[PDB]
């Protein structure tokens, strides 16, 4: 049990430093938002 | 100023509100503009 638990603590203290460190393992929501941005921008440069 | 009115400034006709403007036009500058090619800040005749 204490092994298994030490195990899941260090795993999960691993994971905060994992997702701050990388900064592209966001990348699908990041991906969402640009694709948003940059049609609303479009259609507005169209007007020109 | 700040109630939106038809305005004519020169031949330039629109609707809108008029208000005190920040920018810093440069001195050979006239008018403004933003990322849609549209009149943003106007200069005025007689007093500048
Ligand atoms: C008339 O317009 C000129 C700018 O061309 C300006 O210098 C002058 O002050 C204006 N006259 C009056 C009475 O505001």
């Amino acid at each position: 049990q204490k092994l298994i638990a030490n195990q899941f603590n260090s795993a999960i203290g691993k994971i905060q430093d994992s997702l701050s460190s990388t900064p592209s393992a966001l990348g699908k929501l990041q991906d969402v938002v640009n694709h948003n941005a940059q049609a609303l921008n479009t259609l507005v440069k169209q007007l020109s | 100023k700040n109630k939106c009115v038809n305005f004519n400034f020169n031949g330039l006709k629109g609707t809108g509100v008029l208000t005190e403007s920040n920018k810093k036009f440069l001195p050979f500058q006239q008018f403004g503009r933003d990322i849609a090619d549209t009149t943003d800040a106007v200069r005025d005749p007689q007093t500048l």
